[PDB]
């Protein structure tokens, strides 16, 4: 399931 | 609540549409940023967490968005009454923020996943009574907007997100929370935190953002991620043009992880016209010397990633090295392991992969290879050097002898004569070391044979060998 990250931070 | 000329565009049918509507918020004195979040939470919404009926775009209208818009803030100015709070001089005071920060926190539902995708925008908070960490922090702000309060602002480091205020500009305020386990701070300044040099409050060079920086907070906040496998092109494609507006009017000058973000969309898919993605990554570089005392470590991960990515291994360990640099002029802290384990895979599985792929190349008869090349050698060494020099002073060591193992694989993956190259020299390639660890290492790093053993002895706390 898609997840949630920090806006704009590098990576997958 | 809104003013008829915010409603013009209505019905909005098109990626199109939307940017006009972002172009045309960002001509006014200030951007609504309850309608631009409520849209894009909308769309968001409509074409990655249900998309069933979709034929070209979402189409948005008027009367479903100024409907939630009225939700929003009715639910605001009912529960904050700004004459319990005077506001001498268009400054709020810490215990209004603390009310706002507080009629958000207690709205939310009880118990949910905090890690879930499309859980960012006031759609989000509206429909689904749920916020992720940032996303309470970006609410908080539009709060305070639709109260007039004009003087509170989103704050931003490279992996938390709180608010500053008051008069000047000065006072800082925690509104979320951070991480996973970690003890809530709501109401205080961060001035601890800037005190303790953590990554997590950049020593004090944090983003305090404007109202436009705002909206392109809330823009990076795009999430196209359908599921782990699937990402929404109709979101990229919108993120990527709400970018260039922003770009273009001057809003990402100083917003290095957007200038990021907008390279690796162009990679994926170009705009005719448009600076390439290398020349993007410089310039998100560019922006944190300008702005942020060189201070922020994603701008230099953002182009090693592209350069990894490139299989451009010289590049890639040139800017790795590089972001080692800023990191070992921080303490590590508590609540910095999002950055420790950034490290930690660069160190102990990319690079690795990196240089046995660039092996094999080499075995090919690949010419100009990185592992032929002693100023590569150099990156890779300076690279530990930051993160030693990182782990001096902190409250929390970073090396152990986990890390030992690749280090030792790496360094034998250059020939003793490539390693002969490099000239370690104190205050052909040259190298200064920081770090009181690669300051020992350096007569071991030139032998034919890398001792193993000696290299895990300095690299580490371990200082005695096996008894028997």
């Amino acid at each position: 399931s898609a997840r949630w990250r920090f806006p704009a931070r590098p990576g997958t | 609540g809104l003013k008829a000329a915010q409603k013009t565009l209505f019905p909005l049918r098109s990626i199109d549409d939307v940017v006009r509507l972002f172009a045309a918020e960002l001509g006014r004195e200030e951007p609504d940023l309850v309608l631009l979040s409520l849209v894009l939470g909308f769309v968001e919404h409509f074409l990655a967490v249900n998309r069933v009926g979709l034929t070209y775009f979402p189409v948005a209208d008027l009367s479903i968005i100024a409907a939630l818009y009225a939700r929003f803030t009715a639910q605001i100015r009912g529960a904050v009454d700004l004459s319990l709070y005077p506001r001498e001089g268009g400054v709020s005071s810490r215990e209004l923020v603390k009310k706002v920060s507080d009629v958000i926190w207690n709205s939310l539902s009880r118990s949910y996943f905090k890690d879930r995708a499309h859980i960012q925008s006031l759609f989000s908070f509206i429909t689904g009574t749920k916020l992720d960490s940032s996303g309470v922090a970006f609410a908080v702000v539009g709060a305070c907007q639709a109260l007039g309060l004009r003087d509170v602002h989103l704050a931003l480091s490279e992996d938390h997100a709180w608010v500053v205020f008051g008069p000047n500009g000065e006072q800082t305020a925690e509104v979320t929370w951070h991480g996973k386990g970690n003890e809530d701070r709501r109401g205080q300044t961060v001035n601890a935190g800037v005190a303790e040099r953590s990554w997590l409050y950049l020593k004090g060079s944090y983003m305090r953002c404007d109202r436009k920086m705002e909206v392109a907070f809330m823009v990076c906040a795009i999430n196209p991620s359908i599921d782990l496998h699937t990402d929404s092109l109709e979101l990229l494609q919108l993120q990527q043009k709400l970018l260039w507006l922003l770009y273009d009017l001057g809003h990402l000058e100083r917003y290095p992880m957007a200038l990021g973000n907008l390279a690796d969309l162009e990679e994926l898919e170009p705009t005719p016209g448009r600076p390439d993605p290398l020349t993007l990554y410089h310039k998100g570089i560019a922006s944190a010397k300008t702005y942020y005392r060189d201070e922020h470590i994603y701008p230099y991960m953002y182009l090693a990633r592209y350069h990894c990515r490139n299989r451009n291994v010289r590049e890639a360990l040139q800017a790795w090295a590089d972001t080692a640099t800023v990191i070992q002029d921080y303490n590590y802290c508590r609540e910095d392991e999002e950055i420790y384990k950034e490290f930690f895979e660069v160190a102990n599985d990319v690079i690795p992969n990196l240089l046995k792929e660039a092996a094999s190349l080499l075995e090919a008869g690949s010419q100009g290879s990185a592992l032929q090349d002693p100023e590569c050698f150099a990156h890779l060494l300076r690279f530990y050097d930051g993160i030693c020099k990182w782990e001096e002073g902190s409250p929390t060591p970073v090396l152990h002898v986990g890390w030992a193992t690749f280090l030792v694989q790496s360094l034998g993956r250059f020939e003793g004569q490539v390693r002969q190259k490099v000239r370690i020299v104190s205050v052909g390639p040259v190298l200064t070391f920081q770090s009181e660890k690669m300051k020992g290492m350096k007569e071991l790093l030139v032998a034919t044979k890398i001792n193993s053993s000696a290299i895990k002895l300095q690299l580490t706390a371990q200082s005695q060998v096996q008894m028997k």
